[PDB]
């Protein structure tokens, strides 16, 4: 759904916090807190 | 084995990468979709042919 700048991808899976696009969600997590994007 | 009932057509098969059934394959091939913005078609729109 475009491309994301500022959020790092992680190889994990949680429930959806912020819906981005086709199976991608984003969250504010500690894994120094930052913004991560996952499936 | 489910008591003689054949569920081989609606259960998924690991042969194809998209884990869909036979009837789901027929239902997906029957409807002609007009895209959903998945491949980011602005790059092909820039290359006008
Ligand atoms: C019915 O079941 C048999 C074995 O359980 C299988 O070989 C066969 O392919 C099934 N029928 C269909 C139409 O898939």
């Amino acid at each position: 759904a475009g491309c994301l700048i500022g959020a790092e991808y992680v190889n994990n899976s949680y429930e959806c916090d912020i819906p981005i696009g086709a199976g991608i969600c984003a969250s504010y997590q500690t894994q120094s807190q930052s913004i991560i994007a996952y499936t | 084995y489910f008591g003689g009932f054949n569920f081989s057509q609606i259960l998924p098969d690991p042969s194809k990468p998209s884990k869909r059934s036979f009837i789901e394959d027929l239902l997906f091939n029957k409807v002609t979709l007009a895209d959903a913005g998945f491949i980011k078609q602005y790059g092909d729109c820039l290359g006008d042919i």
